[PDB]
């Protein structure tokens, strides 16, 4: 967006009560690293967070 | 047995994703690698042509 934190003072972020995509994610900008711990990618959106 | 060449040239931002069972915007709007197949994959740069 503008800017971000560092590490040892890890940015947090609180979110809810909204939609949420994956498919939106490859617009804005190209990422590099995407690792999905255990999920996949292509279920997300089918289940309710 | 009836050796089939799938040859083509791409991009080394989705490289990575063609395998068989994945998801993406080649691996499933270009071409469908079966789950049961069972082949090979090379892939190799070429920058003098």
């Amino acid at each position: 967006a503008t800017r971000f934190a560092s590490v040892y003072a890890w940015n947090r972020k609180r979110i809810s009560n909204c939609v949420a995509d994956y498919s939106v994610l490859y617009n804005s900008a190209s990422f590099s690293t995407f690792k999905c711990y255990g999920v996949s990618p292509t279920k997300l959106n089918d289940l309710c967070f | 047995t009836n050796v089939y060449a799938d040859s083509f040239v791409i991009r080394g931002d989705e490289v990575r994703q063609i395998a068989p069972g994945q998801t993406g915007k080649i691996a499933d709007y270009n071409y469908k690698l079966p789950d049961d197949f069972t082949g090979c994959v090379i892939a190799w740069n070429s920058n003098n042509l």
